[PDB]
């Protein structure tokens, strides 16, 4: 999965935006809103909006809107540390229960982010964006708590306030934590020793492309283009891997095809996000004239319920009661 | 096309009922936009203790999971179908993931009924109502259509996919 | 003056620079290459290469590339607080000592804040970048040192390690203080809200002009054009002033002309650097058909010894000896 | 053009000397290239203690002075004539500045004097060393081209420029 939080030059506007990457045979989807009439003192939010899939009573993605003006982003990290996942047990609770606590108790990213850690399950170990639109003025300012970043690995949560990079110009997620401590906790310099720079923080491939062309960003429809971004047969970075940048195709890798990869974009800035709207497109990228995804291609993986063909658009989503 | 629906807390029998409406006096109400062929995606949106009856935060979650199950459990059941088998090809796995989750959900339970002070555990309390609801809810709709309902394991299983992912292989 | 550090986005180069700003009776201008042949267990470097002056023995601007593989930028911060500056003494050395002190005695970047912090004089108040090129690994890392940000105001030196900022594009200077400390300290807050936003780190023009395009430095060439940029007619950030960008033209103000603004720029990578090489031109820009500048038009200023006219190109700078 | 110069230091009467050539033996060496009006640059070249004299570190800092001060004086005298009347339009200035830069070099040298063990100050005087050979140097130039040499003050005027921009209007 590919995240990424852009501000323009003069702080007119933050765009934040999400593409999914998970096996095709996930992509019955549903976009939920919800609202429940919650009344608790140390309730922060009981209401949000954010993509899903059916029985889901969280996004996995994740992508979500929150009515206590938190906007919650999250791309996988891996752990190859066996030792450390050893540690492991069910006496703790599940990440989706954390991520639904933390969101309906928390008023800021710090908050968020202590919440989160309570019974840390060292399952489903990711690195959290918790982006806190009050904190955003824009023309003006990006004032101290707008961007906390969060990591779990079992036994422990890191977690720092991260503005003044923001305010540089951009966040970008990768599946490469962050934190010095948790990115060798988990064992990524052994697996950079021995399978080289696409395990590192700074050099993987969508570091480098979007370090290179996050500055491209100037609204949405260039934030969009981003965040559907392929190119895997021009772009330096990709070495000719589709899976290799930003949305991943999978299933065009041309001796192991799969049916996997990206498949989806969602992206709002800080004006839809006040009315709980965004932008949202379900399937492959199709973006520089990449094949349409057929199911029919890879016909004995299940795939219940879904379309045949994926060449949807961006659709607007939105509560409307 | 969209479908609406509407649920009602019956206080003295402590259980819902679903209509096939939208009733803004109702207990949670909303609908299932069933566009995911039109668009990609299926829309859901549900509006929860905003009708006539005051209800306890507990019930409020619990019925809109109730609705939530009510109107989706077609598609929960079709997700299930499609993502087991990426998790799990073979019975072994079951085994670990069977336990893990059962162990995990006792300890929650357990857990919640210990700290009925906690500010934190009431709030675990919430989200545990709307799962109940969730799992009340769509065996509701399985029952009236005459399908063996899905169970709280393949529920649990749907919610923890993230949890497994990293996990199963260990 | 504007500075800009500028790493590419798979780390395959790394740019440095400096535009001079000051009164255009500066302009007599000697480049420096010493080598000293001292031996002396405390000294890490006595080879240098820097832009300066007659009579200097320091760059001013500043513009060094030291043998210890440290090369020193410099913009000058104001010091608003008349009651800080009150502590001003004699009793201390003056910058141009504790530079060249640090810049002799250092071999990385927090040893040269260390050696530059003592008997601060409180006098030319400046962010120092302490780029440690020791550090530098192309296609590969920015190891931990590789950039120190130095900023001194009287009483007071506060220092700090950048490169996790660095890492994801570039560290700009532009005249206004990095460390809340020092610009609270300093007045900064004051000026904001009795003047508006050009006093405000984040949203200074040169800062929206560097945050839209340090991501359009992609070599040399392009380095070169954003370091003499001036555009001013047509840059929404400028608002017409041809000061307000990051080679300021204050000669062609059109209601209060002055003969001052920017009046060079030096530009390195880490490959010139290693042989003591840069680019630097003499005089203010001509990028974009600006006109060149001619003393005729300021002929009451003294600017003895210099050329009438300034339309000079970038030249290699390189010791021979 | 290309300006040649080289400076020896004679131990017993503890003076430079100076010839216009380069020449490789010499304790300070190098070149002043005049390009000034053809590239807005003058460059300025020196390699020190590199001759046939083993030199202490001082005496090779005090020879880089004099040779860049014999080379470059007139060019000094250009830019103070330049930047004086930027900073000083007053004598009253002009008196705040004197007492500052009087004061604060007889700082500088009672510390140099003073800390004759200590790493930072013995490096404070090779910078200190530096200087008045760079005054030495000018002057000896003066003397020879019949002009007024510039004084010491004027030295740390220049040297000083930065220090003295926020300064001043204190
Ligand atoms: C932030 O600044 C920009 C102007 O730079 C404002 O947006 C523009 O304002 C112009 C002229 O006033 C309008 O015509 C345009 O519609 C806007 N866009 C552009 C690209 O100029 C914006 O309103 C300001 N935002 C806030 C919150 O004050
Ligand atoms: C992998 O994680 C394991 C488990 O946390 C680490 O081993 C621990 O290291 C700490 C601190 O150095 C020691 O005090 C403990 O003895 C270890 N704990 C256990 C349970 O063995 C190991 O350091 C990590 N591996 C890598 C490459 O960082
Ligand atoms: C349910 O989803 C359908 C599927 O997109 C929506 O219908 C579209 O609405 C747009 C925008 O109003 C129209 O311009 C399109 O022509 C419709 N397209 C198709 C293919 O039906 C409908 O609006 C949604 N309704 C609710 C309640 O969510
Ligand atoms: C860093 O990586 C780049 C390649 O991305 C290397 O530079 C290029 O290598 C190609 C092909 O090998 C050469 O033909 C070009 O001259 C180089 N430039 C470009 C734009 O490709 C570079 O050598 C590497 N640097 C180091 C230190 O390893
Ligand atoms: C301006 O600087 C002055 C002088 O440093 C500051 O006043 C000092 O504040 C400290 C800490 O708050 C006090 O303990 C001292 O009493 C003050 N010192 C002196 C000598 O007066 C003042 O805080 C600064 N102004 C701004 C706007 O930050
Ligand atoms: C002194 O400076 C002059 C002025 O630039 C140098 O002469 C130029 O050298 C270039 C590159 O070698 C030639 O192509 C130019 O034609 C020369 N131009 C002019 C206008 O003279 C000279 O190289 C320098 N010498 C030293 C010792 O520094
Ligand atoms: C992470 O590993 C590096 C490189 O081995 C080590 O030098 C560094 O100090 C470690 N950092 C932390 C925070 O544990
Ligand atoms: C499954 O794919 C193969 C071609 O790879 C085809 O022969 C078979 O009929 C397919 N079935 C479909 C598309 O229903
Ligand atoms: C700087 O000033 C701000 C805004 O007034 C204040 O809230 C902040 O804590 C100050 N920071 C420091 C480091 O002194
Ligand atoms: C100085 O400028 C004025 C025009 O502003 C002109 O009349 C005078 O002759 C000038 N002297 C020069 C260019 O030497
Ligand atoms: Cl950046």
């Amino acid at each position: 999965c590919s995240a990424l939080i852009k501000v323009l030059p003069g702080f007119e506007n933050i765009f934040f935006a999400h593409s999914s990457w998970y096996t095709y045979a996930a992509m019955l989807r549903i976009y939920k809103h919800w609202d429940f009439n919650i009344v608790d003192k140390d309730t922060s939010s009981s209401r949000l909006s954010f993509s899903s899939y059916p029985g889901f009573l969280e996004s996995l993605d994740d992508f979500y809107l929150l009515s206590s003006g938190l906007v919650l982003l999250q791309t996988t990290n891996s752990v190859y540390n066996k030792t450390l996942l050893q540690h492991v047990v069910p006496q703790s609770l599940l990440a989706w229960q954390r991520v639904r606590v933390a969101s309906m108790m928390a008023n800021n990213g710090k908050q968020w982010a202590e919440v989160f850690s309570k019974y840390n399950s060292g399952t489903y170990n990711n690195q959290y964006m918790v982006l806190d639109l009050k904190k955003v003025n824009l023309n003006h300012s990006l004032d101290e708590g707008t961007l906390y970043i969060v990591e779990q690995i079992p036994t422990y949560v890191e977690y720092s306030e991260q503005t003044a990079v923001l305010r540089r110009g951009y966040w970008p997620s990768y599946n490469i934590p962050f934190h010095e401590k948790v990115y060798n906790w988990s064992g990524y310099p052994i697996l950079v020793k021995k399978l080289g720079l696409d395990y590192s923080y700074d050099l993987a491939s969508r570091a480098k492309i979007f370090r290179r062309d996050q500055g491209k960003v100037t609204d949405m429809e260039s934030m969009k283009y981003i965040m559907r971004y392929n190119n895997y047969k021009q772009d330096p970075y990709s070495k000719g891997d589709p899976c290799n940048t930003v949305c991943c195709r999978e299933d065009l890798n041309s001796h192991s095809p799969s049916p996997g990869g990206c498949y989806d974009t969602k992206v709002a800035d800080i004006y839809l996000a006040s009315k709980y709207k965004a932008y949202a497109i379900s399937g492959p990228t199709v973006q520089g004239g990449l094949p349409v995804f057929h199911w029919s291609r890879f016909n004995k993986t299940l795939h219940e319920g879904m379309p045949e063909a994926y060449n949807f658009d961006f659709i607007t989503m939105k509560p409307i009661l | 096309g969209v479908y609406y629906a509407t649920a009602y807390w019956m206080p003295t029998e402590k259980t819902i009922q679903v209509k096939n409406v939208l009733d803004r006096k109702g207990d949670a109400y909303g609908f299932y936009n069933n566009s995911v062929k039109t668009t990609g995606w299926g829309i859901l949106e549900i509006k929860a203790g905003y009708g006539s009856q005051s209800l306890s935060n507990e019930i409020i979650m619990f019925a809109a999971g109730f609705l939530e199950g009510y109107l989706t459990a077609p598609h929960m059941d079709d997700h299930f179908t499609n993502l087991y088998p990426q998790l799990i090809k073979k019975r072994s796995m079951l085994n670990k993931v069977q336990d893990f989750l059962t162990k995990q959900d006792q300890w929650t339970r357990e857990n919640i009924k210990y700290y009925k002070s906690d500010p934190f555990w009431r709030h675990a309390d919430y989200v545990m109502a709307q799962m109940d609801g969730l799992f009340a809810g769509a065996t509701k709709r399985a029952v009236l259509e005459g399908k063996k309902p899905m169970t709280l394991f393949q529920i649990q299983f749907l919610n923890a996919i993230g949890d497994l992912l990293d996990l199963i292989p260990s």
